[PDB]
């Protein structure tokens, strides 16, 4: 459960939408198509295989 | 009592706007910002009702 | 369209094709149809027409 912390960032999601290796965008509680308009306090990432 | 009932009903009507009525948020703009038009309308129909 | 991006065709979506190429309205009534085309569009050493 190695969790990566995102605090000081400009979260540009054009990487997430304009690159080839992406399959599913299963978002709960928020729409993925409007993620570039909001702001967040702290973002946490769990990146496993 | 005539003064107090008319004050109390208005206070209840004001305080009822913080209720969610089963929606995700009682704030009107947050549902519009966090969701697209497919489910924002069905989430805000509960608030309007 | 490249297969991993075929989910980009929906009312209210963003991305390369969904923004710069083909925008669907939010009140869209219709159907979206997609099928694999390895027999025709995929050519030897790359099909550069698309």
């Amino acid at each position: 459960w190695n969790r990566k912390r995102i605090s000081n960032c400009v979260a540009d999601y054009s990487v997430l939408y304009n690159l080839a290796p992406f399959f599913t965008f299963k978002c709960y509680g928020v729409s993925p198509t409007k993620l570039n308009d909001l702001c967040f306090t702290n973002v946490y990432a769990d990146s496993f295989v | 009592d005539v003064v107090n009932h008319n004050a109390q009903a208005l206070n209840t009507l004001v305080k009822q706007l913080s209720s969610k009525f089963g929606a995700i948020s009682s704030v009107l703009n947050d549902i519009f910002s966090r969701l697209d038009k497919v489910e924002a309308e069905v989430q805000i129909d509960r608030l309007i009702t | 369209i490249r297969g991993d991006e075929v989910r980009q065709i929906a009312p209210g979506q963003t991305g390369n094709i969904a923004d710069y190429n083909y925008k669907l309205p939010d009140d869209f009534t219709g159907c979206v149809i997609a099928w694999n085309s390895n027999k025709l569009d995929s050519k030897v050493s790359g099909n550069y027409n698309y």
